């Protein structure tokens, strides 16, 4: 029996030139916004969330909700696209910026290109294209994610030249292989509202949470258990150099405060971290074995 | 001239085409038959006689 | 100059805590001048200070001139 | 639209002649080779071939032992296949008399080139590993060729035997006094901090436990006291900023009533080890916790 | 289990009278007889141990991003934060790269373990919704 395929066909007619190009995308994952089975091309692919004032986060919060799939036998009028099972192996194309060393923890994350040109187009079709999400080894990802969050926290202040010259250095990642550089999220002298989201949904926990926290450590503090929790008042003190011959040897903490008005402090530090959420936790989807030569193809059991 | 003798040595690779004698039967060949071993790489799948 | 030159390690070693942290351009030509910066000592003769200065300020402001990108 | 095609039981694809055979059915044509019957078509199990130095080949000729892939600044070579054994050398968690005695196995320029590279860097060792599996059908030769299961039961070929993971006694602890008739298997990397250096403290905790909640938090009991440790150096040390106290990674999963105490034999040196027996794999990813 | 320790008794029946309900999804809900136990105080030392943890790792520019931002902006998002706050251009005190980066990794631990105390496991992903509500096909089983 035919083993089970996702049919695909585009609306726009089809040059002998243009199916040859996808014959390199033979074995490339192609994400999918829902599970279906017929499917317009207008729905195929990452760029149909493209967005103008939308910033990376928005790619990535619904990149993680899309179902992933691959690429499997065009056609020519239809294409097919097997979902990846579980536990099963699945070959995927090194569309990512780095090579893949042999057990590396693959997973997926919307493309980053940045200024000069570089490989990039190949499919233009009805003023429209087929982009693809990099796949790239769970480390790196783990240090893209950040790069970007530091410097909407710089994006406020490009007038002064340390942090004019600070950015330019997390904009330049530097590790094995051939480096790649990542775009400034800063544009138009303003940050955009996903990443001004993004650096919100921290901002408060980096704040709120110091006040809220002083009131329930002093209780518990009687209780003695493991006796971490007096030597984590200290803790509360955020200093750096021992204290002067000064006051105060106690942290800070709330006077009076209304009786319902501390509830929704604490209801407001946690909800800033469900935006927070997709980038708190990067997830595996993708673990190679054997390489193929060249680091083009590879052999990756699925995840997720 | 300084107070040192020098002694170098330096191998030399000459390409060589060795003739092979031997006798009638000098040694036994037994073999089992051939078996085709199944692997799965995720496209294309090898194999290994 | 004792009393000064005590405290003069002290202004020239607290130099080292920023440099090894400040972005450059070049951060393997930047790492060269710290590394001579943090050599610096004083012989027990005191004609020979006035080389050490000369050794450190030039290698000190060679650095100093690339924050705000001096040529 | 066949409704006869629809109440069909699957068919087989054993009941199929093989797929070499179809092929030389319409020419009738008998090649020498048997293809007859094709060898290792019938596994779940993932594998994949790593070539090995020959320095590392000790205590790894016994079926059964972790891989794990260990990047280190020079790219010769790129990576290097640490054993659970030579990883053990840097374990506080071994005894003394047990460290000294393994460690004098371990006698080669390659294998000592491991220790070396755990010292250079300031970076903390569990993010620079990845386990890959276990040890099966050894090459063994001046280059040796591990095979190495990613998924499912270690065994040997065509399931004549069924291959038992191999971990040592001191690194295996268990929390619960009554196991269950399942318990998952785990790999966890616990720092206790120090002021030169933040020494590793390997363990393998099987435990019936499978969420991750519960998990973790039966977890702070035996080890409250590296916590205490971690708490006073986040206060000690401005500007030093140490992360996590332990890490947990799935490694698999095993019948619990297959666990008994057994030793290897390599050198004329037994070694006692736990021996988890019918241990499928199902290999998971570090998770930072305190 | 937070707003019922150092509170006075008859203060916590007036947050659990209301606590309790739920308006997710227009439909209300209420809970079984919610009770502070040595269950949430495991809970509450857990929580109370990491989040003090994450005061001491904010960078010093990174706390005052709130009072960076009030200063020159402002939006509707913005006023409900301005409350929630403590009551009552200039030189960053200092901008390294790689101190920057350390402190944002290390904060990343702290909320991960943070977050799955609220968190559970998936159990199921819906991909369609039957129109009768009653079933629906799911995937990533538990």
């Amino acid at each position: 029996a035919m083993e089970a395929n996702i049919f695909c066909t585009f609306d726009h007619k089809l040059s002998i030139a243009d199916v040859g190009k996808l014959t390199k995308l033979v074995a490339a994952v192609v994400p999918i916004p829902q599970r279906l089975h017929l499917i317009k091309h207008y729905q195929l692919g990452l760029h149909q969330f493209v967005d103008h004032t939308r910033g990376y986060v928005r790619l990535r919060g619904l990149l993680r909700n899309m179902t992933l799939t691959l690429m499997r036998r065009v056609e020519g009028n239809q294409i097919l696209l097997h979902v990846p099972t579980h536990g099963l192996l699945y070959t995927v194309l090194n569309t990512g910026p780095v090579t893949w060393e042999k057990g590396d923890a693959l997973c997926v994350l919307p493309p980053l290109f940045h200024g000069p040109l570089a490989r990039e187009n190949l499919l233009t079709l009805g003023q429209w294209e087929l982009v693809l999400p990099w796949i790239v080894p769970m480390p790196l990802a783990l240090e893209i994610n950040q790069r970007l969050l530091i410097m909407g926290l710089f994006s406020l202040d490009r007038s002064y030249e340390e942090v004019k010259a600070a950015v330019q250095q997390l904009q330049t990642i530097t590790f094995r292989d051939a480096t790649f550089t990542i775009p400034d999220p800063v544009i138009d002298q303003h940050l955009l509202i996903d990443m001004k989201t993004a650096c919100l949904s921290m901002s408060m926990v980096a704040n709120l949470a110091s006040e809220l926290t002083m009131t329930y450590v002093r209780k518990l503090a009687l209780e003695d258990s493991s006796m971490l929790l007096v030597k984590c008042q200290e803790l509360l003190m955020r200093l750096d150099r021992e204290r002067s011959v000064g006051e105060p040897r106690t942290p800070a903490r709330p006077q009076h405060v209304s009786p319902d008005d501390e509830i929704a402090r604490l209801s407001a530090l946690f909800v800033m971290l469900r935006q927070l959420d997709d980038l708190i936790r990067e997830q595996v989807v993708f673990t190679v074995c054997d390489v193929s030569p060249d680091n083009k193809s590879a052999t990756c059991i699925f995840k997720g | 001239h300084p107070g040192f003798a020098l002694t170098a040595v330096r191998t030399d690779t000459f390409e060589v085409d060795m003739l092979l004698y031997s006798g009638k039967s000098c040694t036994s060949v037994i073999i089992n038959n051939p078996i085709v071993t199944k692997e799965e790489r995720d496209i294309s799948t090898t194999y290994h006689v | 100059l004792s009393s000064v030159l005590e405290e003069f390690e002290v202004r020239c070693v607290a130099v080292a805590r920023r440099g090894y942290t400040y972005p450059f351009g070049d951060r393997g030509k930047a790492r060269d001048h710290l590394a001579v910066l943090d050599r610096t000592e004083f012989d027990t003769d005191v004609r020979h200070d006035a080389e050490i200065v000369e050794r450190a300020l030039v290698s000190a402001v060679i650095l100093a001139k690339m924050s705000v990108r001096e040529t | 639209m066949d409704a006869r095609a629809v109440a069909k039981r699957p068919r087989d694809p054993a009941d199929e002649d093989n797929e070499l055979v179809t092929a030389l059915k319409a020419k009738r044509e008998v090649n020498t080779i048997s293809v007859r019957y094709l060898y290792h078509a019938d596994h779940q199990a993932l594998t994949a071939r790593f070539f090995v130095p020959e320095g590392l080949v000790e205590f790894e000729a016994q079926p059964g032992a972790l891989l794990i892939r260990m990047e280190t600044g020079c790219d010769s070579p790129r990576h290097l296949y640490i054993s659970l054994y030579l990883l053990g050398i840097r374990a506080s968690n071994v005894s003394a008399s047990t460290r000294c005695l393994l460690e004098s196995v371990y006698t080669a320029s390659a294998a000592r080139a491991a220790l070396q590279w755990l010292d250079l860097g300031p970076h903390l060792l569990h993010r620079r590993l990845e386990t890959l599996g276990c040890v099966k059908t050894v090459s063994l030769g001046i280059t040796s060729l591990l095979t190495c299961v990613m998924r499912g039961y270690l065994y040997n070929t065509l399931k004549t035997e069924v291959f038992a993971l191999m971990i040592p006694k001191d690194m295996y602890l268990t929390w619960e006094e009554t196991r269950g008739r399942l318990q998952y298997v785990y790999l966890i990397i616990v720092y206790d901090y120090d002021g030169p250096e933040t020494r590793p403290g390997i363990y393998v905790l099987t435990s019936s436990i499978a969420h991750w909640q519960t998990l973790v938090d039966v977890a702070r009991g035996k080890f409250a006291r590296e916590r205490c440790s971690f708490v006073n150096r986040r206060i000690t040390r401005p500007r030093q900023i140490p992360l996590c106290t332990g890490v947990i990674q799935k490694l698999g999963w095993c019948l619990a009533d297959d666990i008994h105490t057994s030793f290897l034999v390599h050198k004329e040196l037994k070694l006692s080890v736990v021996r988890l027996d019918n241990f499928s794999v199902e290999l998971g990813d570090f998770r930072e916790f305190v």
